[PDB]
DNA sequence: TGCGCAACAGCATGCGCGCCCAGGGCTGATCGTGCAAAAGTCGTGCCAGC
DNA sequence: GCTGGCACGACTTTTGCACTCGACTAAAGGGGCGCGCATGCTGTTGCGCA
RNA sequence: UGGG
């Protein structure tokens, strides 16, 4: 709850990077929703060098993630919180979008309440311990082949 | 408020167990022991500069007749609550201080640092607190305002007294009879029961839990003290901190 | 009279029956239950029982 | 769904509202000292609310400087009209002059007769009508509805109250009549005391420590409990004798009263007065007459030798002046010295005073 | 039910919670969290303070509202100086600052 | 009345600071010693509040000029 | 003694004063908004239903709490802030929320399908109106691959929007479920099944297009043009209507 | 319990997650109408007056 | 001796509270008096 | 439950080991209940109420 | 890893409701803490109002004030 | 080499554990002389008024 | 000359420091503290200077 | 005992 989040601009370089996650053969989760929002760190870079696409910060939404996607790059350098280096709170742009309303996050959010509360509003209906499906009962799988879906 | 006054001293059970002590390891003693020693029984002998034993010692009832006519005079041990108040009375927080600090720089180690560190810290952030070591046995006991108590009589059972007032007559009776037997110039045997009945009867009051956890005849029960009466569940949440009904409100 | 009549007066095992429907009558006469003296009081000793 | 125990618990009681005036005028729209003389007007008003202290006492302890009577005056009549229909003001008069403005402002016969009964002659005419009726100038039975419509007028305030304390006696100590002995059997008897000594005595041995605690909780327990079960059956067995002396010492049932020295009663078991006579205070007995072990013990010498102190005298006296007077005698003398003629040796001056003494109508009546 | 002004407890100074005995209903915790998820300092301090723990808020709120100011003029609350005097029985001491 | 509000505040925007402008405008529309600069739909002077925030004509830079403007005139 | 007169300044009190709902287990910041309310005759709360999706609840006859805001700054505080139709989107997702469901997405979905012959097959007409036809007789509601001139609107350029039209095929209930769909919105979006996946993402790009209001006005049109030609549907089930493969036997 | 004649479709969107519409004609045949009893008690007490 | 308010003077400015421990002569500071007695109230008096 | 032997194996989780230990209670109508247990130590050991 | 989180707090009347309040009066009884009332849980039981949203800005206001007297 | 020092393993004890909403019945307290001093009550006599 | 109000006087009642007194008593009473987890006391095991 |  403590966080007031009250500096808007630190001004900090430091980022994380972001990738996606491509767990086995089926992808979890794409790009598009990992890399819209935040704001960029850095710059980004097409195939073809020497060649920037953003001009350091930028706001991430449709038209520009779309232009990413259109693109072969497949991650991207972004600042987030605990990044932000800011002392007594969080820089408005370390963390943006806030998501509600479609504009940026200005002074006084609520924050750490949005956080925990939006990830303590799930768990009653989750199954909790999924122990005993191991599928067909079988131990694991004998096989050391691999295979692809796609060349 | 109000006040009573004990004549005698108690052991302020919201201090000494209460999570790892700020008392036992202040004097560098083991917890049981001065859990045991600090009523009633044992010896508790202080200074004894001349004597062979420790100014620490922990020596039982036998080895106290053994003091009394192998030593006699300066061997100075009490068997009640007063030690602590002139052991304590006596201890040097600089010397302490600064002998703990040349310690700990010349000599360090893994289990240490930790005994250490935190007998460290805890002198020099009491010292810049401004606490005196003495205050932590209480003298004069306050008492709770008379609304903070209500009795709420009722017509079919008269006047009705809250579980937690019986501990004020209690403390106040025994207090009464510790006093009126102190200057009748009694044994010692019958005064010391009575430090340990007063002891008991502070303690119930002060922290319910544990200890004798006093029952009430009619009802039975813990019944609550202080600890469990700071509000609602002895946390905030009953009848503070978003525990008020408001007024205008649905159904 | 103090134990027999404090016993059937008040206890946990009895209490006030139902007067709506004769069903809610009959199914209140007919009934098991872990408490009592010896008894399973509530919170613990409930998960494989 | 009984919850073990119950609530049993503190319950903050939320009754109060002795007089809500505070409350009243703290809505009222006054401007700076008018409410610091509001509320020194209210702190006077009796719990009956009909004659409150002083007019002139209340601007002497204002400590006015400045600030006249015709202020306060104002807020008086201000706040009278504001109460239910009226507080305060004394004198008698505006209580039902107030009552009378607001209530109706018409029927037959209301103002006209109204402002003259008010205004003077009310205590004339309270009694009876007679001659006033040649002085108000009304014919026969045209004041009929103006008196009635006074009759209904009416303690002006104690309307509120909400006084929950009804204070009863309940059970206390009992006694009976039976088999020809109208004896007590000190029909209470709750026997918890008894029960938890012996319901207690089982608690002793349920610590279930294991640190034994023989030195504190065993022995300290044990004489709480010999202390506790002691001192209530002390109590009790004290109760029940003084119950048992006093049924004995003296029959209800009989006609009259026979009076006690604090001594006798103190007497029969060889105790010191004070012991039973404070016992005798807050203690009542229940039979079936009346409703307290303390009128059952009135003692006088009744200043003759021949026969019972005063109570008996009292009961009497009003019995006599109860039927009597079949003119307008209007007599306490004669009272005396019919009491006199039985032996009682009143004095018949200081007769009166007793016979008027409690609600009697005499010297009065006349 | 829909409880407007009832009766109120002569401890801490806050109604009651019982119908027929007019209940208040009750306002709890996670309804503190929400209010501060939106950010409404306002709406919140009405209801911790004058609406319940103060005493000069009712009479004062109320005769704000028959007149139509519409003014909060908040209040120090009552079950804070409750806390404040359990405190003090014990041997702890604490005391505000200037 | 308005049920967006999403105009008044894309004047300036915070959505924190309309409460507080709003306000005070609604407390000098509200306790007296002034009168709306547009036409009245019998609605109470809040929502008068919330359309004078939508007209442009009432900011904090307004009420600062109105404040001091008032203020030294006196 | 409830004299006539307090009714009617009754009514200029609760006109616009705003008054605010909870739930009693709440725990997003969703449970408590607040809502403008209309006196209704009956002992109980009438409650939109879109919005009871975001309590998470059902009508069983379930309780509630209600809380009226006093002074000022707390109306504000409610009206800005607190009002569901100023804010939608929760802020966990980011996928919107309150989208309609239950009757709504029978009434789209049985208002969006075409079959085979039927009634009419396909007819020159000109839209998007084609309302004297199903709306009377003489053709269907799913029926028909009807062909239609139909206007659109684009938005590519800046701070103006250029109409566009055309004919195209499509059936009766999409051209008729055309009609609610304001301006600058494509056309392709209103030619699908309707697996409330298309509502979903279709409320999401027409607020992150169009904006707030018109998006709160359309999904309501929504809402009640889905109840309305849900209920003209008239679904059933039955006995009859669970059928068991002939094969499924043999097989055990 | 009384029975009724059911019929299973939405109406006009009035029955919304598990919620019931009911005709006039239930109200006019004065079926699913109860009864209640409260007891009232006043007490005559001998105080000390 | 004249428009004399109690409830007005008693709400001052509070900030950063603090806690510390108890001296005898502090406690003595609020003491407004002693109870000798375990007795609370007299039955038959009704008054403390 | 009845009063009577129960030979229970209380799962074999107790020392996080994986060592079976079986005790047993014999249980009265009334009065004291006698308890027969293993310690990993492999002794028999008795608890008596 | 928050289960000393809230107990290591730089305000000893927040998270005292949280966990035990016998330690926490304890440590902070010997150790002199001052709360400072920066947190939020502090103003929402003393009753001042919360240093977020529409608060933030008039307790931004007096916050100058702080360092300037 | 054996004793000496330090580290690790086992046993005990302490703290904890969702929200909101409604009805019904009762339920510890008080000890108990003697002596002395104070206050109140009751009775009688005197004065005042009719 | 008679009636009613008031004054004086006892004796009669009200009140405040004081201690008293030891019981005893065995039966009853609770059991399963659902649980998990973290921190500290101690005893035994392993390893080094001399 | 019962309702979410």
């Amino acid at each position: 709850q403590d966080l007031v989040v009250t500096e808007d601009d630190c001004g900090t370089h430091e980022g994380i990077m972001m990738t996606p996650v491509i767990e086995g053969g089926d992808v979890k989760e794409p790009l598009r929703d990992r890399v819209l929002g935040r704001v960029t760190a850095e710059d980004v870079l097409k195939p073809g060098t020497a060649d920037i696409l953003v001009p350091r910060n930028t706001l991430l939404h449709e038209q520009w993630c779309d232009l990413l996607e259109e693109n072969s790059v497949d991650a991207v350098k972004v600042r987030s919180v605990v990044s932000c280096d800011t002392d007594f709170g969080v820089c408005a742009h370390c963390y943006g979008r806030d998501l509600a309303r479609g504009h940026i996050i200005n002074k006084g959010e609520a924050i750490g309440v949005i956080a925990a509360q939006s990830i303590g509003e799930p768990g009653t209906q989750l199954t909790m311990r999924t122990f005993h499906i191991g599928g067909a009962a079988s131990r694991a799988a004998a096989e050391s082949s691999i295979q692809v879906k796609n060349k | 408020m109000g006040h009573i006054e004990l004549a005698s001293p108690t052991a302020h059970i919201w201090f000494l167990k209460s999570l790892p002590s700020r008392i036992g390891l202040l004097l560098d003693m083991p917890l049981r022991d001065i859990e045991r020693v600090l009523y009633f029984e044992s010896y508790v002998v202080i200074e004894g500069g001349m004597t062979n034993l420790e100014r620490q010692q922990i020596l039982t009832e036998e080895q106290y007749l053994d003091a009394l006519e192998e030593f006699g005079d300066e061997f100075d041990a009490k068997m009640g609550a007063e030690a602590i108040q002139a052991l304590l009375k006596s201890m040097d927080l600089e010397q302490e201080c600064e002998q703990l600090r040349e310690e700990l720089n010349e000599t360090n180690s893994e289990t240490k640092r930790k005994k250490l560190t935190k007998r460290i810290k805890l002198l020099e952030a009491f010292v810049q607190s401004g606490n005196k070591p003495e205050w932590m046995i209480l003298t004069v006991l306050p008492v709770l305002p008379p609304d903070l108590r209500p009795l709420v009589p009722l017509d079919g059972g008269r006047f009705a007294t809250s579980d937690l007032n019986d501990l004020y007559r209690r403390v106040i009776n025994r207090n009464n009879r510790l006093k009126r037997l102190l200057d009748l110039a009694a044994p010692d045997i019958i005064v010391r029961n009575e430090k340990r009945m007063l002891q008991e009867a502070v303690d119930a009051l002060l922290d319910n839990g544990r200890r004798g956890r006093a029952i009430t005849g009619s009802n039975k029960r813990p019944l609550k003290s202080l600890a469990d009466m700071i509000k609602g569940k002895q946390g905030r949440f009953r009848q503070n901190l978003l525990g008020k009904r408001v007024d205008y409100s649905g159904r | 009279s103090a134990a027999v009549k404090e016993f059937f007066g008040s206890s946990q095992l009895s209490q006030f029956m139902d007067q709506n429907n004769p069903l809610s009558e009959i199914t209140h006469k007919r009934r098991i239950s872990a408490l009592g003296p010896g008894g399973l009081t509530r919170e613990r000793a409930g998960f494989e029982v | 769904y009984q919850d073990d125990e119950l609530p049993v618990y503190q319950g903050e009681t939320t009754q109060t509202l002795q007089d809500y005036l505070m409350w009243q005028v703290e809505l009222t729209p006054f401007t700076d000292t008018d409410r610091a003389i509001a509320t020194s007007i209210v702190d006077a008003v009796d719990d009956t609310g009909y004659l409150t202290i002083q007019i002139e006492d209340i601007v002497d302890s204002i400590g006015d400087d400045e600030i006249g009577l015709e202020e306060v005056e104002a807020v008086l009549k201000r706040i009278q009209r504001f109460d239910p229909v009226g507080v305060a003001a004394k004198d008698l008069r505006d209580c039902l002059l107030i009552q009378l403005s607001q209530f109706a402002k018409e029927t037959p016969w209301l103002e006209e007769a109204r402002l003259i009964i008010s205004d003077h002659l009310d205590l004339l005419a309270n009694h009876d009508f007679r001659t006033l009726m040649r002085v108000t100038r009304l014919k026969e039975e045209v004041l009929k509805e103006a008196v009635n419509l006074i009759q209904s007028l009416d303690x002006x305030x104690x309307x509120x109250x909400x006084x929950x304390x009804x204070x009863x006696x309940x059970x206390x100590x009992x006694x009976x009549x039976x088999x020809x002995x109208x004896x007590x059997x000190x029909x209470s008897i709750p026997r918890l005391k008894i029960n938890q000594q012996y319901a207690a005595m089982g608690n002793s041995a349920r610590n279930d420590a294991d640190g034994q605690f023989i030195r504190s909780n065993l022995q300290e327990a044990r004489w709480l409990i010999k202390s506790l079960e002691s001192a209530n059956d002390t109590l009790l067995r004290v109760s029940r004798c003084i119950v048992e002396q006093q049924q004995a010492f003296f029959e209800q049932g009989e006609e009259y009263m026979k009076p006690m020295v604090l001594a006798d009663i103190a007497q029969a078991v060889e105790m010191h007065e004070s012991t039973i006579s404070r016992v005798t205070t807050q203690k009542y007995l229940h039979s079936p007459r009346g409703i307290x072990x303390x009128x059952x013990x009135x003692x006088x010498x009744x200043x003759x030798x021949x026969x019972a102190s005063s109570t008996a005298i009292r009961a009497l006296v009003k019995k006599l002046i109860a039927a009597e007077n079949p003119a307008k005698p209007l007599s306490d003398s004669k009272l005396t010295s019919m009491l006199s003629e039985q032996g009682i040796m009143v004095a018949r001056r200081t007769v009166a005073k007793y016979r008027e003494s409690l609600s009697i109508p005499p010297s009065n009546q006349r | 039910h829909a409880r407007s002004t009832g009766s109120y407890s002569l401890v801490t100074q806050q109604p009651l919670g019982g119908k027929a005995q007019f209940g208040g209903q009750r306002f709890g915790e996670m309804e503190v969290w929400a209010l501060e998820a939106y950010g409404a300092a306002y709406t919140l301090q009405e209801m911790l303070t004058v609406k319940s723990d103060d005493v000069n808020g009712r009479t004062k709120m109320y005769k704000n509202i028959v007149d139509g100011n519409h003014q909060m003029e908040p209040g120090m609350p009552e079950s804070f100086n409750v806390l404040l005097k359990e405190i003090r029985s014990l041997g702890i001491n604490i005391e505000l600052e200037d | 009345a308005r049920v967006t509000v999403q105009d008044a505040v894309e004047k300036i925007g915070n959505r924190f600071d309309l409460v507080l402008v709003a306000a005070r405008r609604a407390r000098q529309m509200q306790v007296g010693g002034k009168d709306p600069l547009v036409p009245e739909e019998n609605d109470k002077t809040t929502v008068i509040a919330l359309r004078e925030i939508e007209e442009g004509l009432i900011n904090n830079q307004i009420l600062d000029v109105r404040e001091r403007q008032e203020q030294q005139e006196q | 003694r409830e004299e006539a007169v307090v009714w009617d300044i009754l009514d200029e009190v609760i006109r616009e004063h705003p008054v605010l709902l909870n739930r009693a287990p709440t725990l997003h910041r969703l449970g408590i908004q607040a809502f403008e309310p209309v006196l209704i005759e009956g002992k109980a709360i009438q409650l939109h239903p879109l919005v009871c999706a975001a309590y998470n609840a059902d009508f069983d006859g379930d309780q509630m709490a209600v809380h009226v805001p006093l002074t000022l700054e707390a109306q504000l505080e409610a009206r800005a802030l607190m009002m569901s139709t100023n804010n939608i989107l929760s802020p966990a997702n980011g996928e919107p929320i309150i989208v309609p469901s239950q009757d709504v997405v029978l009434g789209l979905y049985y208002m969006t399908r075409d079959c085979v012959n039927a009634k009419g097959e396909g007819m020159v007409l000109t839209g998007p109106k084609e309302a004297e036809r199903l709306y009377r007789s003489g053709l269907a509601s799913l029926h028909a691959r009807v062909k239609v001139r139909i206007t659109e609107y684009e938005k590519d350029a800046n701070g103006e929007l250029v109409a566009k039209t055309s004919l195209k095929d499509t059936t009766v209930g999409r051209a008729i479920l055309w009609m609610i769909v304001p301006k600058g919105l494509p056309y392709s979006i209103v030619n699908q099944a309707l697996g409330k996946k298309a509502i979903s993402k279709m409320l999401n790009t027409c607020y992150r297009i169009l904006g707030l209001k018109p998006t709160v006005i359309f999904a309501d049109q929504i809402m009640y043009t889905g109840f309305a030609y849900a209920a003209r549907s008239g679904a059933s089930v039955g006995i009859d209507d669970m059928v068991i493969p002939e094969k499924k036997h043999e097989i055990i | 319990g009384q029975n009724m004649r059911v019929a299973f479709m939405p109406w006009n969107g009035y029955n919304f997650e598990d919620s019931i519409l009911v005709s006039e004609r239930v109200v006019q045949e004065d079926r699913f109408t109860t009864i209640h009893i409260q007891e009232l008690a006043c007490v005559s007490r001998d105080t000390k007056l | 001796l004249l428009k004399f308010l109690k409830a007005q003077t008693k709400t001052e400015e509070f900030d950063a509270i603090k806690i510390a421990l108890a001296s005898p002569d502090m406690i003595r500071s609020w003491s407004f008096g002693e109870v000798k007695k375990p007795e609370t109230i007299n039955y038959r008096t009704f008054k403390p | 439950r009845s009063p009577g032997v129960f030979f229970d194996s209380d799962k074999g989780k107790t020392h996080s080991s994986g060592k079976v230990l079986y005790n047993a209670r014999i249980i009265p109508y009334r009065g004291s209940w006698l308890d027969f247990e293993f310690d990993p130590k492999d002794n028999l050991f008795v608890r008596i109420d | 890893g928050i289960t000393k989180a809230s107990l290591a707090t730089e305000s000893f009347i927040s998270a005292a409701s949280f966990q035990e309040t016998t330690r926490v009066l304890t440590e902070a009884a010997v150790a002199g803490k001052r709360d400072e009332l920066r947190g939020l849980k502090e103003n929402v039981i003393v009753g001042r109002l919360i240093p977020a949203g529409t608060g933030y800005a008039y307790h931004q206001d007096r916050m100058r004030r702080r360092a300037a007297g």
